Parts: structure tokens; C-alpha cells; sequence
């Protein structure tokens, strides 16, 4: 068995809105005081053993 | 015309990862333990041997 | 009472619930072992009164007071902020004047009347919690016990214990 | 000018006025709440439900969709390397669920 | 999608130990 | 829920507003 790529291509979509709603929106999250904050679902040390 | 016979006993669990809390009680009531908040009371380095 | 000028307590670290993860005594000094000469009396432990002169002048100007060597929670007030100050966002369009142009047939991608808004913005509420790793060394200065448990226990620290809680007044490591 | 002509027309009905519990006398919304275990009325009348007309129009109109470009890599023989720079333009905020 | 929306926004109030309150008042 | 019907929020987005410059 053997796989070829031809295209690796990048897609995105974008919620449209006002301009004015949108530069609002980046002065927020601009304050360190905004910053977002993520974790994994399973947050763990990994490890194997024989 | 039955014949004498032993038992035999098991479980099967697949798709599950066995689970051992580090909570006083086992259960969960916040994310951040009450152990975790024991090394706050405390903190401090211990061994883990398992 | 006065057992020995004693050498310095100093404080751990640590990530913080709002405690300071004890203190012990100060074994990276000497002051306290032997070999020299009966002359070095008055020249090595002038020394170790100078440092603990030094240590009572520097937690008194910059300790704020408080009833516990580890208060488990500083309030709002003395955590001290460091938090964001107003800011301007200068919005780029009309949508209430340029608008009836794109109704009116124009296709969009400055030329109308010179209506342009300013908008300020604020920062956060304070907190209460552990306090920072910049005012840690502010607020514990290395502490000299000069009469060493001596008196009733209930006046001895038991905050140089790595595994006290002063909100339950017992000591449990789970060892 | 154009609010005034049509509107009123619209709020007759339930289609852009206030919702039920505002335009029913008092003393209705006091029966039909005491009552609504087993006699309800929460049915026989509609609710407007009207979308916010502004603060989220498009405006000037740009796309809703992106692809990213080709062109060339350095070449690895069990692994295939991409690289992106991305567009830009103006004034929108990417979600990076969307992406794919 | 395909329209409804009607009165009854949230819980019609009832003293719990009890399923009632009154008609209105006049 | 039991529900196959969005809410409108039934206000626009921001409250706060800036002054004319």
C-alpha cells in the first residue's frame, strides 16, 4: 500500500461583520487582562513501561 | 445424569482506563483536588513508588 | 531566653494557594561552626549582628503589617496591581451614513462626510490571592526568632513548617 | 419617515411588536402562569422575534472563505511539509475551528 | 428555520406546596 | 431541549458608545 499527496491545501472561514464591531472586538482581546486560555481535554504526563 | 462442575468468574472492560483519583473521598468535586491544595498545605518533595 | 543572635529564617516558594511553603534556617552562611581563633569573637559574630541589624531595618520599611507570618490570602488592596490602563479605538466606518449609499447602488472595497467615532475602553476587577514573586521578596524578608521557643506554644511559629495550615491549625502531610 | 409608515402594520400582528407577556392585560399573564400545568395558554398567542439589524451587517462585503496557496517546499521523504503565510486584508478575526 | 415562537416565556409561578394563585383582582 | 428554533438575542452588538472625534 502507498499514498501519494497532490494538494495540501489551507481553508478557513470567516464570520463577516461590521468593521467597526470587528475593530471593537481586537481592542478587548488586545489587554493582557483578555488573554484566552486553553487546556486539553486529557491534560496528562505520558509515559510507557516495558 | 449432570456432571459435577466448579465455576469460573470474569469481567471484561474495554475502551475504559482504569482510574484511581488522588482526592481524599474518590470523587471528584472540583478539578483541582484536595490533595493537589495538601502540597500547598504543605510543599514539599515526596518519592512515588507504584 | 536570648539563646545565641540566630541565624536568619528564610522563606520557600511556591506556586502559590497563598502560602509560603515555610522556613527553615540558613545553612549556606557559617557564623555557627568552628576553627579560627578566641580573637574572631568579636569579628564573625559582629558580622552575624550586622546581618540580622540589617534584616530587622529592611522586613520593617518594606512589610506591610499583618497578624500572620503567612495570611494564606492577601486582599485585593495588597496583592498590588500591575493590571492595564485605559486605551482609544478610533472605529474605521459609518453603518448609520454609509449604508443608504450601498442601497442606493454603490458597491463598497473616506469620500463621504468626515464623520469619524472615538470609543475609550477600561480593565479588569481586582484580585485577591497569592501574592506576586516581585512582592514576595517585599513581604519576607528573612525573619531572626531571637528567644528560640521559648514560652507557652501558641506564640511559637508554626509557619516555618512546611505542612502547617493556619486555617486548621493542624499540621497534615498525609505521611 | 419610513419607520412610521410601516411598522405599525407589523406590530397589529406579533411579527415585529413586544413579546406576550407585554401586550396581554395583566391580568391574563396572571391567569395563564397560575394555570399552565393543565390548562395551558402559552400557544394562543405569538411572540415577535426580531434579528438585530445592526453591529453585524457585512458592510463593505468581503469573502467568507479562503484557500491557501502552493508553491514550493524542501523535500523529506516519509513526511510531506507545508507551509502557509497567510492573507490578509482588513478588520475580521479568524476562528481556528474553522480551519481545515 | 420554519417559524414558531409564543407566550409562556419561563416557569408560571405556583407556590409549590400548592398549584394555584389567583385569576387577577377586581 | 425539544426546541428547532434559534432565539434572537433581540439587541445589537456593544452597548457602549464613543464619541464623535
Amino acid at each position: 500500500a502507498s499514498i501519494s499527496f497532490t494538494s495540501i491545501n489551507l481553508y478557513a472561514t470567516f464570520f463577516p461583520m461590521a468593521h467597526n464591531t470587528a475593530s471593537t472586538l481586537e481592542a478587548m482581546l488586545r489587554n493582557d487582562t483578555n488573554d484566552q486560555s486553553f487546556n486539553d481535554y486529557l491534560s496528562a504526563a505520558n509515559m510507557l513501561y516495558p | 445424569s449432570a456432571v459435577t462442575s466448579v465455576t469460573q468468574k470474569k469481567f471484561l472492560c474495554d475502551r475504559v482506563m482504569w482510574r484511581i483519583p488522588f482526592s481524599s473521598n474518590f470523587m471528584s468535586m472540583g478539578a483541582l483536588t484536595d490533595l493537589g491544595q495538601n502540597m500547598l498545605y504543605a510543599n514539599s518533595a515526596h518519592a512515588l513508588d507504584m | 531566653m536570648s539563646k545565641e543572635i540566630p541565624t536568619p529564617y528564610m522563606w520557600s516558594y511556591q506556586p502559590q494557594m497563598g502560602l509560603a511553603a515555610g522556613a527553615a534556617q540558613d545553612y549556606s552562611t557559617r557564623m555557627n561552626w568552628l576553627s579560627a581563633g578566641p580573637a574572631m569573637i568579636s569579628r564573625v559574630n559582629d558580622i552575624r549582628a550586622h546581618r540580622n541589624q540589617i534584616l530587622l531595618e529592611q522586613s520593617a520599611l518594606t512589610a506591610t503589617p499583618r497578624n500572620h507570618l503567612n495570611p494564606r490570602n492577601w486582599p485585593a488592596a495588597l496583592v498590588y496591581q500591575e493590571i492595564p490602563q485605559p486605551t482609544t479605538v478610533l472605529l474605521p466606518r459609518d453603518a448609520q451614513a454609509e449604508v443608504q449609499l450601498t442601497n442606493s447602488g454603490v458597491q463598497l472595497a473616506f469620500t463621504p462626510r468626515q464623520a469619524v467615532l472615538t470609543l475609550e475602553s477600561s480593565s479588569s476587577q481586582p484580585r485577591s490571592g497569592g501574592i506576586g514573586t516581585l512582592q514576595f521578596v517585599e513581604e519576607f524578608t528573612p525573619s531572626v526568632y531571637f528567644n528560640p521557643f521559648s514560652g507557652s506554644p501558641g506564640h511559637y511559629p508554626d509557619e516555618f513548617i512546611p505542612n502547617f495550615d493556619a486555617i486548621s491549625e493542624s499540621v497534615d502531610g498525609y505521611d | 419617515m419610513a419607520t412610521p409608515s410601516m411598522l405599525p402594520q407589523w406590530a397589529y400582528m406579533h411579527i415585529a411588536g413586544q413579546d406576550a407577556s407585554e401586550y396581554l392585560s395583566p391580568g391574563l399573564v396572571q391567569f395563564a402562569r397560575a394555570t399552565d400545568t393543565y390548562f395551558s395558554l402559552g400557544n394562543k398567542f405569538r411572540n415577535p422575534t426580531v434579528a438585530p439589524t445592526h453591529d453585524v451587517t457585512t458592510d463593505r462585503s468581503q469573502r467568507l472563505t479562503l484557500r491557501f496557496v502552493p508553491v514550493d517546499r524542501e523535500d523529506n521523504t516519509y513526511s510531506y511539509k507545508v507551509r502557509y503565510t497567510l492573507a490578509v486584508g482588513d478588520n475580521r478575526v479568524l476562528d481556528m475551528a474553522s480551519t481545515y | 428555520d420554519i417559524n414558531f415562537s409564543s407566550l409562556a416565556p419561563r416557569h408560571g409561578t405556583r407556590p409549590f406546596m400548592g398549584t394555584w394563585s389567583d385569576i387577577g383582582t377586581s
